[PDB]
């Protein structure tokens, strides 16, 4: 009878959970030795021990079917045996598998690996994307040498991995099917637990998309004053190369040439931090030190034993794109990150250290419940505290920032430069999974895919490559994420959610009243906040436990994603930008590109 | 769990 086997059932997870919390360790720890150390024996390791999880994976999910799970009366109970159903990539048989993972490895040592030659000398060909192509692209005004990177890069990180790619697509959807999803687009969405999840955020871009286009507008006009008209046209997509950043995701590296007020100040920390001899440890102390200035969790001893916060000096390759992990035991958390002394890579420190708080939070949880509320939760978290770190208010008590004068222009210049971040990367976000699920779901066809690409890339962003492309090349995998074969819409997610997050940590730390102009939001900092560190601790010691709308109502009491709270943030923005296009005559939206030929 |  049903009562005895349910009794039964809570003992069977209990066992199983921590199985397989042990055996994930495992796998985690050779995924963390090839990813800090680039081998042929690493790579082997990895995915020997993913292909031995996988296996037991599957007597798992056919065990579940040993008890009447669904016929339950605890909603705890069956949400736990729900969660060990879903199989993902380990449903695929075991020669699919391994398969699979060798194409996973090859295409993100692939994108590691990559090296170009120096622009200056055809000699010199030890140039790694991170540092010393993105030093370029983040610095050089010079378009011909922008372009010329561009090219190098996007040829070897993505056009290299075409077939790999198209193999990976295939065995995705035999994954995702098996699974008895449509596609893996379906399975990925699965995480958000929310049927009309796409339409919801396709409700939310329309809402926040009028003002990309303003500040896409005046950017486009404020390029064509530095680079001249046979660089930049008025009516047609903006050349990325001109943008600061390889995938022009975030434009904040070109600041210095498109801010609103030149005259006045601009938030630019890097140099005060080399000045005042900020190391990467330092770096990471301060970020700890921000979490336990809010009543949050302290860095345990093995984070710092064994994390890698530095690029290593010897000849070794490895992966350099930023990441934070979970070991699944007590304590033993670490993050990756090849970190430089500059505002960005503070930022980015805080964005880390906001996973392995997450990861402290929850691992008394049982291993299922151990992740994110949703993928976007977790991505949320530290860029929460890097909005704070951001502020004028915040870099003054730290000494970054001197000598700042806090008037009207002032603060459209640090808005702006906010916006250059957060909302470019709106589109950009919401092109990557776009592009993705289009071929999961056989939308296009193989001989459509690389100006599939860049079609939504124009169309949603108004951006373009600085030359013409084909279906020669495949730019796709020269960005991290598609190349590691990571879901990107966590990031949307993420850049709608931690306004929601920022402006009701600033209400509970009184911070923010937005009928006080001296508490504006957009300088709030949430710094000694005890009671902004009480709603996160509430909110991410759940985990998974419950459904998200559950974790966001233990925060702040609200159960719905919505926009309206980035929107208020940038509200000031709104206002100036339009009277200033206006009053510039800035034309706005751009003519169909003709940079990737069919 | 990694940077954008
Ligand atoms: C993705 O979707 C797939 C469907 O599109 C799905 O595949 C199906 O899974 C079913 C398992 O639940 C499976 O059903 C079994 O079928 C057996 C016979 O099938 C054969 O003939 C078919 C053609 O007629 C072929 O297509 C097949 O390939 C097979 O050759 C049955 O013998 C079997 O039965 C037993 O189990 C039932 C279920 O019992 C349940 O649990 C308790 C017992 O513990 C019961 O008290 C309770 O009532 C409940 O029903 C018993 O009732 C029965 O007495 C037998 O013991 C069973 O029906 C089906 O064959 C399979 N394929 C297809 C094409 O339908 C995948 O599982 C989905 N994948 C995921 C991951 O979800
Ligand atoms: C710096 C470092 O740890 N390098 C290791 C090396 O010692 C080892 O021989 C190799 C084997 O794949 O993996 C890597
Ligand atoms: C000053 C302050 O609010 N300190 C809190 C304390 O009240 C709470 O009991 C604890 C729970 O972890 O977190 C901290
Ligand atoms: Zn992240």
């Amino acid at each position: 009878a049903l009562v005895k086997e349910e009794i039964q059932a809570k003992e069977y997870l209990e066992n199983l959970n921590k199985e397989l919390a042990k055996r994930t360790n495992v796998e985690t720890e050779a995924a963390w030795a090839y990813g800090s150390n680039i081998t042929d024996e690493n790579e082997k390791k990895k995915n020997e021990i993913s292909a031995e999880l996988a296996k037991f994976m599957k007597e798992v999910a056919s065990d579940t079917t040993k008890f009447q799970w669904r016929s339950y009366q605890s909603e705890d109970l069956k949400r736990q045996f729900k969660a060990l159903t879903k199989l993902g990539y380990a449903a695929l048989p075991e020669d699919d598998y391994a398969e699979l993972l060798d194409t996973l490895s090859a295409m993100e040592s692939n994108f590691a690996k990559v090296k170009v030659c120096d622009y200056k000398d055809s000699t010199k060909c030890d140039l790694a994307l991170d540092p010393e192509i993105e030093e370029v692209i983040s610095k050089s005004r010079d378009h011909e040498e922008l372009a010329y990177y561009w090219r190098e890069f996007y040829d070897k990180a993505g056009t290299a991995v075409r077939s790999q790619f198209e193999r990976y697509v295939e065995l995705n959807t035999k994954a995702a099917k098996l699974n008895n999803f449509t596609s893996g687009a379906e399975a990925w969405l699965d995480e958000y637990e929310d049927d009309t999840f796409e339409q919801q955020l396709e409700d939310i871009f329309a809402d926040i998309r009028p003002l990309y286009q303003q500040i896409h507008g005046y950017v486009r006009f404020r390029l064509r004053k530095h680079y001249g008209d046979a660089v930049v046209s008025e009516t047609g997509p903006i050349p990325m190369h001109l943008l600061g950043n390889m995938w022009a995701q975030q434009w904040s590296e070109i600041a210095d040439i498109v801010s609103p007020f030149p005259e006045k100040p601009l938030v630019d920390v890097s140099a005060e931090m080399e000045k005042q001899g900020y190391t990467p440890l330092k770096m990471f102390q301060m970020g700890d030190d921000f979490f336990t200035s809010m009543n949050l969790t302290k860095l345990p001893q093995d984070f710092w034993d064994k994390s890698i916060i530095e690029k290593p000096t010897d000849g070794r390759d490895l992966v350099c794109h930023a990441s934070a992990w979970d070991f699944y035991l007590t304590d033993d958390v670490r993050i990756k990150q090849c970190t430089r002394v500059t505002q960005d890579q503070l930022f980015t420190v805080h964005h880390e250290l906001g996973h392995i708080q997450y990861f402290l939070q929850y691992q008394h949880q049982p291993f299922v419940y151990r992740t994110g509320a949703n993928p976007g939760f977790h991505e949320a978290v530290g860029d929460v505290l890097s909005l704070s770190v951001s502020t004028p208010k915040h870099l003054e008590k730290i000494g970054l920032l001197k000598d700042y004068v806090r008037d009207d222009e002032a603060r459209i210049n640090q808005l702006f430069l906010t916006a250059l971040d957060k909302i470019v990367f709106l589109p950009f976000a919401f092109t990557m999974d776009k592009y993705r699920w289009s071929l999961f779901r056989g939308e296009v066809d193989k001989a459509n895919w690389n100006c599939a690409f860049w079609k939504l890339r124009d169309e949603y962003s108004g951006i373009e490559p600085p030359v013409v492309r084909s279906e020669k090349d495949f730019d796709a995998p020269a960005k991290y994420h598609i190349s590691a074969d990571v879901e990107y819409l966590r990031y949307l997610v993420s850049f709608i959610i931690q306004f929601q997050f920022y402006k009701s940590a600033c209400i509970k730390a009184g911070q923010y009243d937005p009928d006080n102009v001296e508490l504006p939001l957009d300088n709030c900092d949430i710094y000694g906040s005890a009671a902004a560190g009480a709603a996160f601790h509430n909110m991410l010691s759940m985990g998974a436990s419950k459904p998200w709308p559950d974790a966001l109502e233990a925060f702040n009491g609200e159960r719905i994603m919505s926009g309206k709270a980035i929107a208020e943030y940038f509200e000031p923005l709104r206002v100036w930008l339009e009277a200033e296009n206006i009053k510039n005559n800035v034309h706005i939206g751009w003519t169909t590109s003709n940079k990737c030929v069919s | 769990y990694i940077h954008p």
